[PDB]
C-alpha cells in the first residue's frame, strides 16, 4: 500500500520526566 | 502583577508538578491542586501572548495564495465552517475516489528540522528537553513563529484555531464525569505534564542566554503554551526526513483542515517528489465535505489528544491487564509457552467493540492462562509443539473445548467485574444524556465513560455467547478441529 | 494605513450609501458594491477596538457578582456553552412552572435614559438621528461604556458575545441564496443602514465638539459598529421609564442569556419594585436548559434581527401586498367601505402557517376587493350597513356565498403566482439541505426561502379547500349565517 | 396578564432615512 502513510494528529508522548 | 510574582508562581508550580506521582487514590485532588495553581497564573496573564486583528476566516485567502505560491493544490475546494467538526473542506466539484486532489510540498511543513534551524535554534541545541521531544519543539516552534511578524509560516499559523476541545481546556466539573474510568488517568498526566513544562521553560526562556533573541522572552503565558501543545496534539504528524532515512514529526498546511470520516489511510508521503499526497478517501460530489481517515485510534484518544469524540468508531477499544501471577504452579509451564508465542506473561491487552471483541494475541495468552499441565506439555514438547503455538491465536482451533469453556467464563467474569467498577451504570449515562443539556465538552466526557462500559458489556456479552458454544460442543462430544 | 484614507472611504461609502434605492432589479449589484467598500475599510482597521484578554466564561463569575450586589435573583442557575444556541442559562435546581426564579432591578439595565447621562450626552443632545432613534444611541452607549474601563457596566460587556449571526456577518454567497425572496431586501436595507450610519457617524465624530471626550474620538472601526448594533437588535427590550409614563429601549443584563423556546411572554416589568422579572415558562428539572418565549416573530425576524432560524415556530409568516386598483370602476365605493373599517386601500398584509392562513383584517380587506356594486351599497347604506361592517372580518359570516368563492379563488391565484417568483421550488430546496454541507449560516438562509415557500403553498391549499366550502354552499343554496 | 410584557430583541425601525 502506502510506503509513508500519514496518520493525522499521531499519538506521541508528552512526558519528559519518563525518559 | 509584576514579572517576580509570576516567576515564583511558577517556580511553585514547577516543584508542585515535578513531584512524584501520588498514587492513584491521590491522583483526583492532585489534579485540583494543580488546576488551582494554573488557574491563578492564568487569571494574572493576559491569554495569548500574540493575537490577529481579523477573523479565522479573513486569512483563508493568504494560506491559498501562500500554498499555491509554493506548489501545493489549491484548486477544486473551499473552507467552510461546519457545525459539527468546526472548519474543514468542501468540494467544488466532483472528486472521485481514490483521486489524487490534494498534495502539500516539504517546504510548506513545518518539522524539528525547520524547529532547529529558525530562532530556537540556539536554545534547541543546548535544552535537553527539546532534543529529546520534536513535539515540544514543534511546539515551540510553532509559538516563536506565531510571534515572528515576518515568518515564512504566518499565513498557516494566522488560519490556526484559536482555541481546542482537548481536556486542557475542561471545566473541572467536566472531567469531573470522568471519575472511576480508564480515561480519567491520562487526562491528569496530560495536564501535569503541561503545567510542568509551562513552568519549566518559563524559568528556562527568563535565565538562558540562548533565549535572549526569542520573542517569548516578552511574553511567554501558560495560554500561550496550552494552544501550542494543543495545536501540535491535535495536528501533527511523522513524515520521513528530506533522506528518507529516519522519522520526523511535523504539521501540514492546508491538508490539516481535513476533518475525520471513518475509513482507511489515504495519506502518504511522496519521498521522490518529496510532497505530502491525499487521495479521496471515497467519492465527494461538490458541495459535500471533503473526509479524511486520521487512523485507527480509539475515542479515549481522540478525546484526549484530538479533543473530539466519534461517533460509531469502527477501531474503539478499552484496556484490560492481565498476567499469570508466581502463585500459579503451573507458572513456569505458562510463561515459557506465552514466551515460544512471543506474549509477555503479563501485559496490557485490549478489548474491542466490533465484530471480533479480543485479538489473536488476547486469544492466545487466554487459552495459555485456562491451561491444564497436560495442554501445556503439548505446547512445549514434540514434533507438534511448535505447530500447536502457531494457532493458539486462531478462534478456529481450540485447544480444547474445556479450555474455550474456562476462558470465555474467565472473560465474562472479569469483564462483568470491571463494569462494577465505574460510578455510573450504563443506563444511567443514557438517562443524563436523555434528559440533562450539556456543553459539547461535557457530552465528549459521558459518552466517553459510556463507551468505556459499552465495550466491556458486549464483551460480557460475547463472553456468554462463546461459553454456550463451546459447552454445546463438549456436552454433545464434538471432534475437534485440526491442522 | 492613515487617517486620511480612511476618512476618504467612509466620505465615499457615506455617499453611496446615501443615494436613493437604484431599483429592486439593482440592489443586489448596490449590494456587493456596498460590501466590496465595507470589506476595503474593514481590511485597513483592526477589528474591535477594545478585546479583552480572558474568554468569554472568565467573566460571567463578575457579572453574578456585580447583579448580585445590585439585587439581582443569581442563585439556581449557572451558564452553560451550549451546541444549539450558544451560551444559555441551565436550572441547577428543579424550577416549577410559574415560579419567580429571575429579576433584574432597573439600575443594572443599560438604557436611552442612562445613554444621555453617560459621557455620550453632550453628542445626544446635538445629533438628529440620536434623538430620534433609541436604537442607535443604545449601540454608542454600548461602545462608549465598552472602551471605558471603568464603567458601571463592565461586567455585563465583557460577557457579551464578540460576534453574532446577523446577515450582517454573512458571506456574499450566503446572502446570495436568499436571491427572489421576500426577505433579502430586508437584508439589503439592514447592510445599507448599518453602512450609512457607520460613515455617518465616523465623520460626526470627527467634526462635533461634543464628541472630544468620547473613546470613540481615538478609534471607531466598522467591526465596532457592526458588533455594537448587533448587540442591541439582538438583545434589546421596550420597558416602561421610571416615572411609567412613556417607554423606553434597554438592555437587560443577565437575563438575556436565556434563549428562545415555543411558549407565551413570561417576562414583565414590575414598576412597583422597579425591575424585570421573570417567571419560569415550564418546568425546569435541575441539568435542563431554561428558556424563555421572546415573542410573536416570523422566522424572516428571528433571522436578519436575532441571528438564529427556529425550527418549528408556529407565528411564521410571509408578506403580501395588496390594494384596490385605481382603474377599478368600483374604487370609489370600495375605498370607502375599507375606510368605515379602518383599513387602508393599500397596504403589506401577513400570510401565516397556522390553521387560520388570514388575519381579520385580510379577510376584510378580501371581501370588499371582491364586492359587487350592490354589496357595497349594503355597507354604505342604511341602518345595517354598520352592522354588515362590524361582522367584515369575522370569518362566520361572509357577504355572500358568491363574494366567499371568489375571494379564495383570489387568493389561491395570487400565492400560486407568488409561488412563481421564487428561483428555486421546495422541492430543490429540500434537496439542497439534504445533499450539501452547509454552514450554520448558509443553513438559516435557505431555511428561510423555503419557508416562505411553504407558507405560500399552505396558502394555496387552505385557499383551494375554501374555495370548495363556499361552492358547495352555493350550489346547495345553504342560507347564509346572519347576526 | 402581563401589565408591561418585555419582548426579548423586539424589532425596531433602524432605517434613519425613512422615519
Ligand atoms: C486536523 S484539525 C481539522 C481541521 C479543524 N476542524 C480546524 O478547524 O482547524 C482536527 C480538529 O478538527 C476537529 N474534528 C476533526 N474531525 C472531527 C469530527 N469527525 N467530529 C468533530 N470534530 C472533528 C477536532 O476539533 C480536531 O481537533
Ligand atoms: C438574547 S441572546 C441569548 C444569549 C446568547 N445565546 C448568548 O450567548 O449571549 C440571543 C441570541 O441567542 C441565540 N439564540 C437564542 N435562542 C436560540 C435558539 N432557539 N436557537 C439558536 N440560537 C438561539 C441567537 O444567537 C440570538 O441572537
Ligand atoms: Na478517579
Amino acid at each position: 500500500t502506502l510506503k509513508y502513510p500519514i496518520e493525522m494528529g499521531i499519538v506521541t508522548n508528552w512526558d519528559d520526566m519518563e525518559k | 502583577v509584576s514579572p517576580k510574582e509570576i516567576l515564583n508562581l511558577t517556580s511553585e508550580l514547577l516543584q508542585k508538578c515535578s513531584s512524584p506521582a501520588p498514587g492513584p487514590g491521590k491522583e483526583w485532588e492532585e489534579y485540583v491542586q494543580i488546576r488551582t495553581l494554573v488557574e491563578k497564573i492564568r487569571k494574572k496573564q493576559k491569554g495569548l501572548s500574540v493575537t490577529f486583528d481579523g477573523k479565522r476566516e479573513d486569512y483563508f485567502p493568504d494560506l491559498m495564495k501562500w500554498a499555491s505560491e509554493n506548489g501545493a493544490s489549491v484548486e477544486g475546494f473551499e473552507m467552510v465552517n461546519f457545525k459539527e467538526e468546526g472548519f474543514g473542506l468542501r468540494a467544488t466539484r466532483d472528486i472521485k475516489a481514490e483521486e489524487l486532489f490534494l498534495w502539500v510540498p516539504r517546504k510548506l511543513l513545518m518539522t524539528v528540522e525547520s524547529a532547529k534551524n529558525s530562532v530556537l535554534g540556539p536554545l534547541y541545541s543546548q535544552d535537553r528537553i527539546l532534543q529529546a521531544m520534536g513535539n515540544i519543539a514543534l511546539a515551540f516552534h510553532l509559538l516563536c513563529e506565531r510571534a515572528s511578524p515576518n515568518s515564512f509560516w504566518q499565513p498557516y499559523i494566522q488560519t490556526l484555531p484559536s482555541e481546542y476541545d482537548t481536556p486542557l481546556y475542561f471545566e473541572e466539573d467536566e472531567v469531573r464525569y470522568l471519575q472511576s474510568t480508564q480515561a480519567i488517568h491520562d487526562v491528569f498526566s496530560q495536564y501535569k505534564n503541561t503545567a510542568r513544562q509551562y513552568a519549566y521553560f518559563y524559568k528556562v526562556i527568563q535565565t538562558h542566554p540562548h533565549a535572549n533573541k526569542l520573542p517569548l522572552k516578552d511574553s511567554f503565558t501558560y495560554e500561550d503554551y496550552r494552544w501550542a501543545v494543543s495545536s501540535v496534539m491535535t495536528r501533527q504528524v511523522q513524515i520521513p526526513t528530506e533522506d528518507g532515512s529516519r522519522v520526523t514529526l511535523a504539521l501540514i498546511p492546508l491538508w490539516d483542515m481535513c476533518n475525520h470520516t471513518n475509513g482507511l489511510i489515504t495519506t502518504g508521503y511522496n519521498l521522490e517528489d518529496d510532497r505530502c499526497e491525499c487521495v479521496a478517501l471515497q467519492d465527494f460530489r461538490a458541495g459535500e465535505q471533503i473526509y479524511i481517515f486520521y487512523g485507527t485510534r480509539s475515542n479515549a484518544e481522540f478525546v484526549i489528544h484530538s479533543g473530539f469524540f466519534f461517533d460509531n468508531n469502527s477501531h474503539d477499544r478499552v484496556k484490560i491487564k492481565l498476567g499469570v501471577s508466581k502463585s500459579d504452579r503451573l507458572y513456569a509451564m505458562k510463561a515459557e509457552v506465552l514466551a515460544r508465542a512471543g506474549i509477555p506473561t503479563s501485559s496490557v491487552f485490549a478489548l474491542h467493540f466490533t465484530e471480533p471483541p479480543i485479538s489473536a494475541q488476547l486469544l492466545a495468552f487466554l487459552r495459555v492462562f485456562c491451561m491444564t499441565e497436560e495442554e501445556l506439555k503439548e505446547h512445549l514438547l514434540g514434533d507438534s509443539a511448535i505447530d500447536r503455538i502457531f494457532t493458539l491465536g486462531n478462534s478456529e482451533f481450540p485447544v480444547s473445548w474445556d479450555n474455550e469453556v474456562k476462558l470465555w467464563t474467565f472473560l465474562e467474569d472479569r469483564a462483568s467485574l470491571l463494569l462494577k467498577t465505574y460510578k455510573t451504570t450504563i443506563e444511567e449515562d443514557k438517562s443524563v444524556l436523555k434528559n440533562h443539556d450539556l456543553s459539547v465538552r461535557a457530552k465528549m466526557a459521558i459518552k466517553l465513560r459510556l463507551g468505556e462500559k459499552e465495550i466491556l458489556e458486549k464483551a460480557v456479552k460475547s463472553a456468554a455467547v462463546n461459553r454456550e458454544y463451546y459447552r454445546q460442543q463438549m456436552e454433545e462430544k464434538a471432534p475437534l478441529p485440526k491442522y
